[PDB]
């Protein structure tokens, strides 16, 4: 129920806690992805705009790695278009919030970014509640009667949902399950270019909070300020691998047809680049701290140059946990079963 | 702490005119302000609370208005359930701190008291005590002064003064004069009279009685 | 129906505790805003203790800070006030409160004295009648006299309420740790003595009501 | 909701009950069975003279008879990491919850701690509190914009939620059937060895009291 | 999704400083594949369709 | 000592289980379907169909 | 809310109701079945009667 007349002052924020979208979702892909966002655009300015709506643009942004993922909020930017700034979560508020173009994704030629990808989710929502303030544009009067008494002035139907997901089961998981793939389902059955691999995981089932109760001054009789409450958040994670090592012939109408998609992947390989040979190469010294006045800069030229160093993400070194027996260890066994060997 | 203060205290009112009551501010405590009233036996009414926003049931002939520390509260077309006390109350920090209060009146035509003297009964000339009461009854406005004489001296201490309410149908006042003396002062004095001053007379109006009489 | 019937109230020795309850009668007790608020005499109406919607929020003013504890049952529909160690400045009448807006109030009960004093008195009553000689005028002026009690309140009603619209009662003052006080009535002489005529007194801290017939 | 404001006090704690997370599940190997469960540290080096929170650690341990299950808290201590006792219920309020590492026995090389083992679990919330004290941490102002006079003052956030196990079924049951070893997951193929066998549950249908 | 532009600026938290709209996005989009079935002209076909259309 | 209020929930046509045939291929027990004594005690417990 | 101090009385008992599990089983027998019910029984002789 919501009463008449109209109350309100100055301001009205008041503290809430929520909670959030049930998911479990993954991606594998050589190529690093993209994924898509909502934000404010150049509007047009030779239009008498009685209206004073700022417009909206899409923009395919290039996902990184700690950015966050969408909760149901419009996937937007939080920090140029909440002007209020405590409306949103504080969390989300100065962040941007994402979700993947899965038909883009599918609409890229080769398939490098997607090699296989799954989704769970399930929600649905409890409470309801609204907001205040100077609302954009009014109501039309003439779609109802208006009235006095109590009734004599409009209320603001500035309204919105509250997600509530919905059981956080295990009878459903995705995780500790072995995934053999059959065919993959784009041109590039599952090869990586460049010795690389980009893959990610959201899940809420593994998001419990972890608090911290500090008592600062013992005594036998409670004092509620004792205690410098902190709180911290873990989470634990681990990846299995089994690979495949194929041969390439470099004949002619291979070597058009990959030079053509990526030459990158024959720069590795100089076959026929005059650069790659160079002179002399990379001549170093021993570290000499005040002296020597060269310093640990990048003005030196970048034997590695590409817009994803401007990224940041999680650094996983396998070029040592290599192995030629499988058996001694727990999917090795499972593969020889799936093989049948 | 905040330290408001309610003025003018008294409103004597004919209704369909119109009535100002003011509150000023310690502190701004720009406008966060209520409104109250106090009527015995029912329920205290928030006519316009935050200074001019109103409350579900209450119409529209009260107006209050103001910002900073300085406000005001109109109201024209008077109803005669609004003879009560009615305050101001800031709200903005705590503690609540409120005005001091004003009473609103109706003004009606004057009347002088309706003095009636009494002995104390034989019943109370048993009991302990000795009061010499007399009731001035159905004179307006509030304001008289009674004198008690003892034989022709006058007594101040033991004096009580109350006085009633604005009554239910005729609303005039009345006040309690009671002589409080003992046993032996009244074996002494015999002759106690009730001597009301109003606005009516200048001769004040006197009544008193004889034990030698009843 | 909204009604915050009060209970609880009344006399506690000095250093000691009480439990009030605000019953109300009948809503949502976790939809709106309790509170407590006193009013002590020639002072303001004292905040005592607020409480919000479900009972987030509540506090106290400067003057029973450590002392007073407030509490509220939303299922039994009843607010109330926990206080320890009570002083003589506690002497006062006071209400409960409904908050319905922000925070803002728009109900009080009839109340109780919350009285911090020593005892309670019978009170020993006695009439004004009247007596020996000739009933003269076609309307007479009597009373009945109430001496000897200590603390407040009283209240006189005649004749069941059909006479108040002519019915006078007094207040009290306090006089050697006691309260005195009397009450009128203006009728036509066609009443009395034909048809008899009573006043109704009762003591609420005594719990002695004494009835006589004028 | 929240009508503001959040009032000070050094003592507002009361009774309250609530369930906790369901289960059912088994483990058997020849070896008995692991577990970690977090705790303090060494705080450092005093290098850093910013301020004071407290070092921590999972410990890794092979659990035995009567210990208690980590219920959604965290596998944690609540006599260290806690401090007052009165976030956790009287009879885990004084436990070090451990939670068991399957991960670890699963790249144990034989696989001699592990024969077979069952679970299955569910959850969801009731309800929504917060806890009662100083927050040591305080939260960056443009994030935000704050309010004045009655909305002056911040308030805390230190929300904590409170559990909800799902309605069980009797098809929901693990126990009371046979399962049958015709292929185990490591070396060990159902040998005991030492004439011992080390076995464990933990079942919450059977928990009234 | 739900829109706020603040008017002005202050230090100062006020509701009635804040603009805020409401707005409702759709996106659809569309694969297929046919295959053609010719379709020869008869005399009792060339009845048929009249007969329709 | 706190305690709970039991509920259950929902009854289906689904959690039905008579009013349909049975055809036991093999009893339990070493007894694999022999009555004795020209008698027997079956029992049932349904609390579902129990509206007062 | 179970907020403190307490609001006791010498009596304290109130009109209440309840829901229940849902039961659907089968039992068959010729021989009669048992159930089990705890009875309060005795503990040995000399306990040092702490607590009853």
């Amino acid at each position: 129920s919501n009463r008449y007349p109209a109350q309100p002052g100055s301001d009205n924020r008041e503290c809430l806690s929520m909670d959030y979208k049930q998911t479990q979702l993954c991606l594998i892909g050589c190529k690093p992805p993209t994924g898509e966002h909502w934000g404010k655009g150049v509007a047009c300015n030779n239009n008498a705009a009685a209206t004073d709506c700022p417009p909206l643009e899409l923009f395919n942004s290039i996902i990184e790695d700690g950015d966050m993922v969408d909760t149901g909020f419009g996937c937007m930017d939080f920090g140029t278009l909440q002007a209020n700034k405590s409306d949103v979560p504080i969390d989300i508020c100065n962040s941007t919030c994402k979700y993947p173009d899965y038909l883009k994704m599918a609409s890229e030629p080769y398939g490098d970014s997607l090699f296989f990808f799954l989704r769970r989710e399930q929600m649905f929502v409890r409470h309801f509640f609204n907001r205040a303030g100077k609302l954009g544009e009014a109501v039309p009067d003439d779609l109802y009667i208006k009235g006095s008494g109590n009734t004599a002035v409009i209320q603001s139907s500035a309204f919105f949902p509250t997600p509530s997901g919905s059981i956080v089961t295990s009878e459903s998981q995705l995780f500790n399950k072995p995934y053999w793939l059959q065919r993959a389902q784009g041109h590039n059955n599952g090869i990586c270019w460049g010795n690389q691999l980009f893959v990610t995981v959201v899940d809420t089932t593994r998001s419990t909070n972890m608090t911290l109760c500090t008592e600062v001054t013992k005594e036998g009789t409670y004092k509620n300020d004792n205690f410098k409450e902190y709180v911290r958040h873990v989470e634990e994670y681990d990846l299995q691998f089994v690979f495949q090592l194929c041969k390439i012939t470099l004949t002619a109408e291979i070597m058009t047809y990959i030079h053509t998609m990526d030459s990158n992947i024959l720069e590795d390989w100089q076959f026929g680049l005059t650069p790659p040979p160079s002179a002399s190469l990379q001549d170093t010294y021993r570290f000499v701290t005040s002296q020597a006045i060269t310093c640990q800069k990048t003005a030196p030229p970048k034997e590695k140059e590409d817009p994803l160093n401007k990224y940041t993400f999680w650094e996983v070194n396998l070029k040592e946990k290599f192995s030629a027996d499988l058996d001694q260890f727990p999917l090795g066994r499972k593969f020889l079963l799936q093989s049948g060997l | 702490d905040v330290q408001i203060t309610q003025s003018p205290s008294y409103l004597a009112a004919s209704p369909g005119e119109t009535i100002t009551i003011n509150c000023r501010a310690s502190k701004s405590i720009n406008k966060y302000l209520a409104w109250y009233q106090e009527k015995p036996g029912t329920t205290n009414k928030l006519l316009i609370y935050s200074g001019s926003t109103l409350q579900s049931g209450i119409p529209s002939r009260f107006s209050g208005r103001g910002s900073g520390t300085d406000f005001t509260l109109t109201i024209s077309s008077l109803e005669p359930e609004d003879l009560a006390v009615y305050y101001c109350q800031q709200y903005n920090e705590y503690p609540w701190t409120f005005g001091g209060g004003t009473k609103l009146e109706i003004k009606r035509a004057d009347a002088a008291p309706t003095v009636s003297i009494f002995p104390p009964s034989s019943e109370q000339l048993t009991s302990g005590g000795a009061s010499v009461v007399c009731f001035l009854n159905n004179f307006y406005p509030k304001d008289i002064n009674v004198k008690w004489k003892i034989d022709g001296s006058e007594r101040q201490n033991g004096v009580l003064n109350s006085w009633t309410d604005q009554d239910s149908k005729d609303s005039t006042y009345s006040m309690s004069s009671t002589l409080t003396l003992t046993k032996d002062e009244y074996e002494r004095h015999n002759s106690y009279t009730c001597e009301a001053t109003h606005k009516t007379s200048t001769s004040p109006i006197v009544k008193s009685f004889n034990r030698n009489e009843c | 129906e909204v009604m915050l019937v009060e209970s609880g109230g009344g006399l506690v020795k000095p250093g000691g505790s009480l439990k009030l309850s605000c019953v109300a009668s009948g809503f949502t007790f976790s939809d709106y805003a309790m509170s407590w608020g006193r009013q002590t005499p020639e002072k303001r109406l004292e905040w005592v203790a607020t409480i919000s919607s479900g009972g987030v929020s509540t506090y106290h003013p400067d003057s029973v800070k450590g002392r007073f504890t407030m509490s509220r049952d939303n299922a039994k529909n009843t607010l109330y006030l926990q206080m320890s160690s009570l002083r003589s400045e506690d002497t006062a009448k006071y209400y409960c409160a409904r908050g319905g807006g922000r925070y803002a109030m728009d109900y009080w009960g009839q109340g109780t004295s919350v009285t911090v004093s020593a005892k309670t008195t019978p009170p020993s009553v006695y009439p004004l009648a009247p007596g020996c000689g000739d009933t003269t005028g076609s309307s007479v002026t009597s009373g009945c006299l109430v001496k000897g009690y200590f603390p407040e309140p009283v209240t006189v009603t005649w004749n069941s309420g059909s006479l108040s619209s002519s019915v006078h009662t007094f207040p009290a003052l306090l006089q050697s740790g006691l309260y005195t006080m009397s009450s009128s009535v203006t009728v036509p002489s066609s009443t009395w003595p034909s048809q008899t005529v009573t006043c109704s007194v009762a003591h609420p801290a005594s719990s002695t009501t004494v009835d006589k017939k004028l």
